[PDB]
């Protein structure tokens, strides 16, 4: 449901809060959370 | 590495300033003594 | 009974010499070209995507500096002024920018003419990045390595510098009178000499010195004032110098309607 | 022989500099710590 | 976080009145007028056409705080002129130089490109 | 860290001048004759580019977050 | 050749219309 990265070989994969914290192909023990979605504006001062 | 092309231009820019540099820096400090020993 | 004289003339410079007129309008003309010249700028920011090194309002900073053609934005319309929903075309000026770098190895560079206008005024001269050239590429703005993209959409506006400098037509505006200082406004501080140790001011050779035997004379007002104005190449020179006199005649024009109004 | 300039000397303390750097004395002494200090401890 | 809205130095808001004039009753035939979101760019600009005028006897003006985009004048005039006929005949004739100053200049642009 | 847009104090544009700095530097002239070639007249805009270090070039080296 | 190879009579005719040891050139990469 939720979209993370590996630390290592930036893999994108998703986790369903039963799984280990670990990459999947690599084995990275290090994930990141990846950017939402929501309308994201900078008023460029 | 395959460095870029300005990281490369620069290291020629500090080469050749290192050198500009050493040549004229120690010309102006010998004319320098030499003048401050004959007073 | 004021007087123009136009000593050098460019698109992005013009050096003149104005006469027969107070230094308060001189000085407030100065002000209002640099302060009060409305432009069009980049002020609003979406960004889809952004996958390179430097933080989103870095970014956005740097778009906000970009100067954009703003020949037409007389007809254009202030943002809070304009009746419609959200933005429209009568209040606002569209650009997209997308870059992405492709290969696995160096580095492409984002430059300011990838951005690309989408929508703006029907028929009106404005939005559009300036450029010196039509080879020039424009101001530097991000620099991508592999998988890095860059997607935003940006919003141009019109505005003010008393707002923000973003919005400023000018970069310096030169200014001085009377070089060889016969009205004694200033005091020169010196050693030995006063005359030997201050470099001769750039115009002391389009007045005559005064003469050694002179007395100094108290009737004397500054007279001729001698200006250069530099635009950052959003606006033409001419066209700064006369709408700032015009921005100047409708502030006069309202004080003057209130003025009336108030009985 | 010839003189030798401020240039010269600037140029002994880039050679310093360039062998020893600026934490030297910090690695030196674990180094030395690591190498024999456990064992004859022990 | 305590930083005033940059559009607040120009924006007039809708409760606050451009000019308000009052007199100065300690002299006769003085007035008092405030000016709202304006600066010295039109304040010095009013104040030396106004000096040169042989009917006013005194004119200045004063920007109280430069964190606050207001200033004040202080206007007096002869017997006979009305000090508010002055401010008026003042804007007039200055935005009367700016457009002789304004065509100077184009026929001169003109001339020269 | 990137070449600034604008002057800090009057506001010229000398963001697009980074890369033809460059290549003067290159082709061997000196960097206050290099800044005259470019029109930079005013020290305060030699000053921005003359005192500019560009770090970008070493956070590009980093491997992408992203991709 | 270069200004060092002009003849010194011609090098006394450039006359603007010597470095100083206090002005450096600069670097972007040091030394250490
Ligand atoms: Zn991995
Ligand atoms: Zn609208
Ligand atoms: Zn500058």
């Amino acid at each position: 449901g939720v979209k993370y990265t590996c630390g290592a070989c930036a893999h994108n994969f998703s986790l369903n809060k039963s799984d280990p914290v670990r990459c999947k192909e690599c084995g990275h023990r290090v994930i990141y959370k990846a950017r939402t979605k929501r309308m994201i504006q900078f008023d460029a001062r | 590495v395959v460095a870029s092309k300005a990281s490369s231009s620069m290291l020629k820019i500090d080469q050749r300033n290192k050198k500009l540099n050493n040549r004229f820096i120690r010309k102006a400090e010998m004319a320098a003594v030499e003048k401050r020993k004959l007073r | 009974e004021p007087k123009v004289n136009i000593i050098n003339a460019q698109d992005d410079e013009v050096e003149l010499m104005l006469s027969d007129v107070n230094l308060s309008l001189a000085n407030s003309l100065r002000r209002t070209m640099l302060a009060e010249v409305p432009t069009l700028a980049i002020d609003l920011v979406e960004i889809k995507m952004n996958t390179s090194v430097l933080a989103d309002e870095f970014i956005s900073h740097r778009l906000g500096l970009i100067p954009l053609v703003s020949e037409d934005v007389e007809e254009m319309k202030y943002s809070r002024d304009c009746t419609c929903e959200d933005y429209c075309d009568e209040c606002s000026v569209v650009l997209e920018l997308s870059a992405r770098h492709e290969g696995e190895e160096g580095t492409t560079d984002v430059y300011s003419s990838s951005l690309i206008k989408v929508s703006g005024p029907g028929n009106l001269n404005v939005g559009e990045p300036v450029r010196r050239d039509d080879y020039d590429q424009g101001i530097l703005l991000c620099k991508l390595r592999n998988h890095q993209e860059l997607n935003i959409r940006c919003i141009a506006k019109k505005g003010i510098a008393k707002e923000h400098a973003k919005w400023s037509p000018c970069s310096a505006i030169a200014f001085e009178y009377d070089p060889h200082n016969k009205l004694k406004h200033t005091d020169f501080w010196f050693e030995v000499d006063a005359k030997k140790e201050w470099p001769d001011s750039k115009y002391a050779t389009w007045e005559e010195p005064p003469k050694p035997g002179e007395v100094f004379d108290y009737k004397a007002k500054p007279n001729r004032f001698y200006m250069t104005v530099e635009t950052t190449g959003s606006l033409k020179a001419n066209q700064v110098f006369s709408r700032g006199i015009k921005t100047l005649q409708e502030k006069l024009a309202n004080v003057l309607f209130e003025l009336e109004n108030s009985r | 022989d010839d003189t030798i300039t401020t240039e010269d000397c600037w140029t002994v303390i880039s050679a310093f500099f360039e062998e020893k750097g600026l934490v030297s004395q910090q690695l030196d002494s674990f180094d030395e710590f690591m190498e024999t200090s456990i064992q004859d401890l022990v | 976080m305590n930083a005033p809205d940059r559009f607040e130095l120009f924006i007039l808001p809708d409760d606050v009145p451009k000019l308000k004039i009052t007199p100065d009753s300690r002299v006769p035939n003085c007035i008092i007028i405030k000016f709202e979101r304006e600066d010295h760019t039109l304040a010095n600009l009013l104040r030396e056409e106004l000096a040169l005028y042989p009917d006013v006897t005194f004119v200045a003006y004063k920007v109280e705080h430069p964190l606050f985009a207001n200033f004040v004048m202080r206007l007096q005039t002869e017997e006979g002129t009305r000090p508010k006929q002055a401010l008026e005949r003042a804007c007039a004739s200055i935005i009367n130089k700016l457009k002789t100053l304004d065509h100077k200049f184009n026929e001169e642009w003109n001339i020269k490109n | 860290m990137i070449i600034p847009v604008r002057c800090f104090s009057c506001g010229k544009v000398v963001g697009d001048k980074w890369d033809a700095y460059l290549r003067l530097l290159e082709e061997g002239k000196q960097e206050g004759d290099a800044l005259d070639e470019l029109k930079l007249k005013r020290y305060c805009c030699r000053r921005m580019v003359l005192t500019h270090v560009d770090l970008i070039e070493k956070f590009l080296r980093y491997n992408p977050l992203e991709k | 050749l270069a200004i060092e190879n002009l003849h010194p009579d011609d090098r006394l005719l450039l006359v603007d219309p010597s470095p100083v040891f206090f002005l450096r050139r600069p670097q972007y990469v040091s030394d250490g």
